[PDB]
């Protein structure tokens, strides 16, 4: 029962824009 | 019969000091008491004086440390002699407990030796902090004294002929060489630092990394116990609760992890390999060999700790097997066989077969498993993070040499290389996190399968075949999961771009009453993404299902086989519970091994990506060019040859040439960024290069302040900046943005215009104080003529008082035959580079004469409005029912094993099958309910967010930027769609397993809860301080890796500008500062996670100690029957990694529920209610074709706070009289143009519409029949018929009338589609007159009588004339208009007009000629 211990790396094309 | 030291048997006959003083077996133990109390009674005054002086002055207590030589092996010898002294205490209690007396000479020397060794390391630590080595003379004379006394005891054991058969002989020989070997460590200190007997002491200083002022991350220089248990974190982590964690509060970082240092080490590795080997590239295998060669010296260390953690992991279920086997069979003997000299020596089989001794051995095995496992995690993490440092710097070094060719840069844009830095290097970093797993997790599984066969038998191999066929099922489900996530995410990218194109034109789409129809064009794309998200939810329920129903089916198949199918060896409760605890220690690596295999495949692909990048074509290794050859492909076809031109200092060369005749190629060939085949480059600034200023045809600006893109990392003076801001016309340019010299200019910030960006680039060229200045056509796009003339005259003037060369290469032939030393490139070659009179001799002059609050408010609001109680009840009920069943399946195993060892047995096996069936069935129900509730959650929140952002005023879009609305739309919908439900299943499993486990521990041992309550308080405070620190370091992680990938975008885009200035080294340091601020934020997040995990897991180890001690005590006497006791111990081991998961998943749920708190906060902005307060069809006509809207004193406000603008304007538009009404552009032009459409707060007055009530009209219908045009036009992407009339979509023949008779007929009929083609993201190269063409199209089709107009921002003169001809057609076909035009010199053609400056009725001219005759109206027209 561990999700952060799993592969946290995922695809990120869009990013945080601003503000 | 008092407390005798020796035996009180035989009337104190063991005190008979005859037959030698030392041959009395109790006097040798009396000698061993002497050196230990010697050290205590000589080192208590030292330590208390030391402790008092920290209670007087403790400011410098975190200043400077120097470990003595031989420090790490000092500490590991103290730990393992502490381990064997606990063993001699265990041997001593178990040996003296067989006689009538007390016999204290078996466990008084070992007990005082334990406290002496602890005080001899506290003394060593209080003397390692303070460099005063002459005061550990006392400690070395202690170790030689204590070695002599156990040497006495050991040689008398050999003379009494014990031998290695009895236990205390073996232990004493082991700890004789212990004190001997660290005595030898002590004389190493004497030898190296030379303090005691040597005439000149060698004196060392603390290292430079410690002696720096701000270094908080002091983990590479601290003693071994603080490296193991993260004690240094405390003063950091407890500080984080008072003051928040700013980037100054984090460390600088130590030398061993600085990005420059790891880059040096990695480059040494590459250079050594490519010299010794015959590899021509530094290709894939070269990089792969180099990383291992540079970082294997740490990665092998992490694997070593991981293997030792695996073996000490299996000393958990082995200890359960020994405890429960001895707890069965009546506890019969409990006494030792051997009797040497009247003293009983415990046989080693009776030692490691005892109950409490094996329990304390279990406790000490967990305190080493669960500390080597954490040291293994962190060393793997820290070496992985130093890869991120060195590989980003390596990638950026080969950005600083990449050619801007059509083959190197012509293949991969900056989006490829930004995704390269982000996605590629992070998954290469994640491979070096998981690298000890592929070395150890096979040894874990193999030793797991082997000793699970020794415990139970071949039925355990059927069970091990089930779980070893639960790794490929997890792999294929994860493969289908990644496919579904891939398709879903690259689909929602298109949805987010469509939402960006529907939320950027908010005013334009609201003007034509098109917020509802464009919301529908978003909602269709959303439901396609919703189908993809449902497939994501299916494939992630089965991962939860397999994780929580492969072990239960494994256990069910195991024991049903062993009893029904096998009938070989009946339980034996010790066998059953040892097998259960082995299954849990095997279930953890198996699902994670699927993720390891995935990371290995991606790592090989990633080094392939980074190898083809790293070995692509480089660039190369006053002005004068002889040979004239310059190409882009590195052989053949020079794209600009025969260039024989010289331009020395003291010059301002205006250049000329044909359209696309090698102009920018000629300038860049002087810049040294083209592979010049044949020719030489003499170069001397008034062969090496000076800092050539440059500004390309395409502009470029760093995403920063407008002064930062102007000064460009150079010092700043007010005089030259004011002169450059005046000469380049920048004070209107700074005021054109709402902040000027503080606004984030350029991309990622304030969206500029093309003329503004071209002028900003020219400003950076002049200011940077350079021995040349290149302007590659600055006056090409800037159609403001006098700006270019003042720039031309000002460039000549500024450089003439500076005496530095300039070169402007464009076609602006207004100056080129006058006063330059010009050079003309015809057909890609140089003709003549001389004076203007030479161009008066070669027939070329003819053209120039032509808080820190948390969940429960936001979490309650999330769970209520998203889920619905008809599934919220099913989710909570199924989780609690499944976990009562899991308590039941474990407890049924316990009750059946007790009644099977003391011998309805098939009834027990049958009910075990019907409890295992409920286990698998309830886990499927919970796995479906969690993900299904999350899927429905995302559906209703997205429609609410879209509708409330639609049903909003345009005034809110003035207040908050588009960046804020788009961010908390797109990224927070991703978090509440694919990250919160999985975290919810993991959290609702983790905290419920913990409550389950502590209820069971308290059930077997009701003594535990008295020792749970202080333990739960300590667990609570550790949980509290970790949340405060982990949240702040998480935001510090996110907002630091953002500016770094921003830097990799801003470098690769404007590459040639950076290599022009020879100012590459300053940007090299900007990366290294960014990479250090990223790695130190990442390392504090890692080390705070390990501090939580070490501290909560030691709490779990104390759970094991208290639970095992009280359980065996209550089963020796109170007769627990040992079925429950095994059921007690197999959950005490599982507490230690459920408290870990509870606190960590709670922190992740905190940060992710914060992204639903913000969506609710943005749903709390509602205004502009469609309030039609009449009979809404009787208030308007079919379509208002009067155009007779007499505005009656409509006074305006926005916030209704301090200053209305409009005053008493009692002005009417007559039917026909297309009143072009321009005014003051500063006060009453733009405000009135917005408020004309009932899109502002008209707090009083009367806003009539053909004499009817326009305050109680349907605002959809009211914003339908009154068309407009705009100033900064934008085309919403879609069909061309959707670009004409999406709400109507009437007919093609109406579009034929529109796209022919309005404008753009030779573009529409020459388009490939016609009226039914896809508008490719705005019509990227269509026209500016398509704005006016769409205006006339919407004005004739949408029954639009009125047409409120605004002026063109940038247009052509014939385009303005075509708009004027269409305006003549607009009065001829629509008959109503009220136009304001900021192009004031052309707006005079009207019927009636009013100039209303500073909010009044100042000028009125009902004939147009009366304005030009009077005083005040003419002065605004002159
Ligand atoms: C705890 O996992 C495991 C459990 C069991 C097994 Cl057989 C293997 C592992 C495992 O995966 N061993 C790899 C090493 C590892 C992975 C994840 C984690 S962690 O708990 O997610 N801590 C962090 O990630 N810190 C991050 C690091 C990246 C930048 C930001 C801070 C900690 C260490
Ligand atoms: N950096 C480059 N990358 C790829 N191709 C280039 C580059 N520079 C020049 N070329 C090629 O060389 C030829 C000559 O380009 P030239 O220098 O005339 O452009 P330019 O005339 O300065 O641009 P513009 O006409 O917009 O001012 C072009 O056809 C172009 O394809």
């Amino acid at each position: 029962m561990l999700s952060r211990k799993g592969i946290i790396p995922e695809e990120y094309v869009l990013t945080r824009l601003a503000e | 019969m008092p407390l005798a030291f020796c035996g009180t048997e035989n009337h104190s006959a063991a005190y008979r000091v005859d037959q030698g003083v030392l041959n009395n077996g109790c006097f040798v133990d009396a000698l061993n008491v002497v050196p230990h109390v010697f050290l205590l009674f000589i080192t208590f005054p030292i330590l208390f004086i030391g402790w008092g002086s920290q209670s007087s002055k403790v400011h410098i207590h975190h200043s400077t440390w120097l470990h003595f030589p031989g420090h790490n092996l000092r500490w590991i010898l103290t730990f393992i002699l502490l381990f064997v002294l606990v063993c001699e205490i265990a041997e001593g209690i178990l040996s003296d407990g067989v006689t009538e007396s007390r016999h204290l000479h078996l466990y008084m020397p070992a007990g005082m030796a334990f406290m002496a060794a602890i005080t001899s390391v506290v003394y060593y630590h209080n003397i390692e902090t303070s460099n005063f080595p002459k005061l550990l003379i006392a400690l070395l004379i202690y170790w030689t004294l204590a070695f002599i006394t156990k040497t006495i005891k050991f040689v008398k054991f050999y003379d009494h002929a014990i031998g290695f058969s009895q236990l205390r002989f073996c232990l004493t020989g082991l700890l004789v060489i212990l004190y001997g070997m660290l005595l030898l460590v002590e004389v190493n200190v004497i030898r190296v630092r030379r303090y005691i007997f040597f005439k000149t002491p060698r004196e060392v200083k603390p290292p430079e990394d410690l002696q720096d002022l701000g270094v908080r991350f002091l983990q590479p220089f601290v003693n071994l116990l603080s490296k193991g248990t993260y004690w240094w974190m405390n003063a950091f982590i407890k500080t984080a609760h008072k003051k928040p964690i700013d980037l100054r509060a984090i460390a600088k970082l130590p030398i061993a992890m600085r990005a420059l240092t790891n880059y040096q080490r990695l480059c040494v590795a590459f250079d050594a390999q490519a010299r010794k080997d015959t590899q021509s590239p530094q290709g894939a295998r070269a990089i792969w060999r180099a990383l291992c060669h540079a970082f294997g010296r740490r990665l092998i260390l992490s694997s070593t700790f991981r293997i030792l953690a695996d073996l000490l992991g299996f000393a958990g279920p082995l200890c359960i097997f020994g405890i429960v086997d001895h707890l069965g069979k009546e506890n019969h003997v409990f006494q030792p066989k051997t009797q040497f000299l009247g003293v009983y020596f415990v046989s080693s089989q009776e030692f490691l077969g005892n109950a409490y001794v094996l329990a304390v051995l279990l406790f000490l095995a967990l305190l080493l498993q669960r500390t080597f496992l954490q040291a293994s995690y962190y060393v793997a993490i820290e070496t992985g993070i130093n890869l991120r440092g060195a590989i980003q710097t390596k990638i950026y070094n080969k950005i600083m040499h990449m050619s801007t060719s059509n083959l190197s840069m012509g293949e991969m844009t900056a989006g490829q290389i930004c995704n390269l830095v982000a996605i590629d290097t992070n998954q290469l970093m994640w491979f070096f996190f998981l690298c000890p797993n592929l070395w150890t997790m096979p040894v874990q599984i193999i030793v797991g399968v082997i000793l699970l066969y020794y415990i139970l038998g071949v039925s355990a191999l059927i069970g091990a075949a089930v779980i070893i066929l639960l790794a490929p099922v997890q792999y294929f489900v994860a493969t289908k999961l990644s496919q579904a996530q891939r398709t879903t995410l690259e689909h929602s990218n298109e949805r987010l771009k469509q939402t960006n194109e529907m939320l950027r034109g908010m005013k334009l789409l609201k003007l034509y009453a098109w917020e509802s129809i464009f919301c529908s064009r978003v909602e269709v794309t959303r439901r396609k993404e919703m189908t993809s998200l449902r497939a994501f939810a299916v494939y992630t329920s089965i991962s939860i299902f397999m994780n929580t129903a492969i072990p239960i089916a494994a256990v069910l198949i195991t024991f049903v086989g062993h009893v029904s199918f096998f009938k070989e060896s009946d339980l034996s409760p010790s066998v059953a519970f040892a097998s259960l605890s082995l299954f849990h220690i095997l279930v953890t690596p198996l699902f994670l091994l699927s993720s390891v295999v995935r990371s290995t495949v991606k790592a090989l692909v990633s080094v392939q990506k980074l190898s083809e990048f790293l070995s692509s074509a480089e660039i190369r290794e006053c002005v004068q060019i002889i040979g004239g050859f310059f190409t882009w492909t590195p052989d053949g076809i020079p794209t600009l040859s025969n260039i024989t031109i010289r331009i020395p200092r003291g010059q301002l060369t205006m250049i000329v040439g044909q359209v696309g005749c090698g102009k920018s190629s000629l300038l860049l060939a002087t810049l040294g960024e083209m592979q010049k085949v044949s020719g030489a480059v003499f170069w001397n600034s008034n062969r090496s290069r000076g800092p050539v200023a440059y500004a390309s045809q395409k502009p470029w600006l760093l995403n920063a302040t407008v002064e930062e893109n102007i000064t460009f990392e150079s010092p700043f003076n007010k005089q030259r900046y004011k002169m450059v801001i005046e000469a380049c016309s920048l004070q209107p340019d700074i005021d054109i943005l709402p902040h000027g010299d503080q606004t984030q200019i350029g991309e990622r910030g304030i969206n500029l215009s093309g003329g503004q960006r071209q002028r900003i680039s020219v400003a950076r060229a002049l200011y940077q104080q350079t021995n040349v200045v290149f302007l590659d056509d600055p006056f090409s796009a800037l159609d403001v003529h006098l700006s270019d003339h003042l720039m031309q005259a000002g460039i000549l003037e500024l450089l003439r008082d500076d005496k530095r060369t300039v070169v402007l290469v464009t076609h602006k032939l207004q100056y080129l035959p006058h006063a330059d030393w010009i050079i003309a490139m015809k057909d890609g070659t140089i003709q003549r580079e001389g004076t203007l009179k030479d161009f008066q001799r070669s027939e070329c002059q003819l053209f120039e004469h032509w808080q820190r609050a948390k969940i429960p408010w936001r979490a309650c609001t999330k769970y209520l409005s998203s889920a619905g109680i008809l599934l919220l009840s099913l989710l909570v009920f199924s989780q609690l029912l499944k976990h009562m069943v899991l308590v039941a399946i474990d407890y049924w195993l316990a009750k059946w094993t007790d009644s099977a060892l003391v011998l309805d047995q098939s009834v027990y096996a049958m009910v075990f099958t019907l409890l295992c069936s409920l286990g698998i069935v309830l886990c499927l129900v919970t796995s479906v309910t969690v993900e299904w509730t999350g899927l429905k959650v995302a559906k209703r929140l997205h429609r609410s967010l879209l509708n409330r952002i639609i049903l909003a005023p345009m005034r809110f879009f003035e207040t908050t930027p588009l960046g804020s609305i788009l961010n908390r739309f797109s990224s927070d919908c991703n978090t509440i769609d694919q990250h919160i439900p999985s975290t919810l299943e993991c959290l609702s499993r983790s905290t419920l397993l913990c409550v389950s486990a502590l209820t069971v521990i308290s059930y077997v041992t009701p003594v535990f809860l008295v020792a749970l309550l202080p333990l739960a308080v300590v667990c609570y405070f550790i949980q509290k301080y970790f949340r405060v620190a982990s949240r702040d370091l998480q935001q510090l992680d996110d907002t630091t890796q953002l500016p770094l990938v921003s830097h990799f975008a801003e470098t690769v885009e404007g590459l040639t500008t950076i290599r022009a200035f020879r100012y590459e080294a300053r940007f090299q340091q900007k990366l290294l500062e960014y990479t250090d601020s990223n790695n130190i934020a990442s390392l504090f997040l890692t080390a705070a996670n390990r501090w939580l995990e070490v501290c909560m897991e030691y709490i779990g180890a104390c759970v094991v100690l208290i639970a095992a001690a009280t359980s065996i005590s209550n089963s020796l006497h109170r007769e627990l029957s040992a079925g429950l006791v095994g059921l007690g111990l197999t959950y005490a081991l599982m507490v230690s990694n459920y408290l870990n998961w509870m606190v960590r998943n709670l922190a992740d749920m905190e940060i992710q529920l914060g992204a639903v708190k913000r969506i609710h906060a943005l749903l709390k902005t509602e205004a502009e209610s469609y309030e039609g307060l009449l009979a809404p069809s009787l208030i308007p006509k079919n379509w208002p074709d009067q155009g007779k809207i007499q505005i009656q004193n409509l006074s305006v406000r926005y916030d209704s706070s301090l200053k209305p603008v409009l005053k008493h304007v009692n002005t009417l538009i007559s039917p026909g009289q297309k009143i072009g009404i321009c005014g003051r552009t500063g006060s009453g032009k733009s405000s009135f143009s917005l408020a004309f459409f009932r899109m502002v707060d008209m707090f009083e007055g009367r806003i009539i519409i053909d004499g009817i009530d326009i305050a109680k009209l349907p605002l959809h219908t009211l914003r339908s029949r009154l068309s407009i045009i705009l100033q900064d036009p934008v085309l919403f992407s879609g069909t061309i018929r959707f670009n004409l009339d999406p709400e109507k979509k009437c007919s093609d023949s109406t579009l034929w009338e529109a796209l022919e008779i309005a404008q753009l007929k030779l573009v529409v009929k020459a388009l490939p589609g016609g009226l039914d083609a896809i508008i490719t993201e705005g019509g990227e190269n269509f026209s500016q007159g398509q704005r006016q063409l769409f205006c006339l199209a919407r004005a004739f089709v949408r029954k639009t009588s009125i047409f409120i107009m605004d002026e063109a921002t940038a247009s052509i003169d014939m385009a303005t004339e075509n708009i004027l001809q269409k305006v003549v057609m607009t009065a001829f076909a629509d008959r109503t208009v009220v136009t304001i035009a900021h192009r004031v010199h052309t707006i005079l053609s009207a019927d009636l007009v009013m100039v209303l400056k500073r909010g009044a009725i100042l000028e009125f001219d009902k004939p147009e000629t009366l304005l030009s005759q009077k005083d005040s109206v003419f002065a605004s027209f002159v």
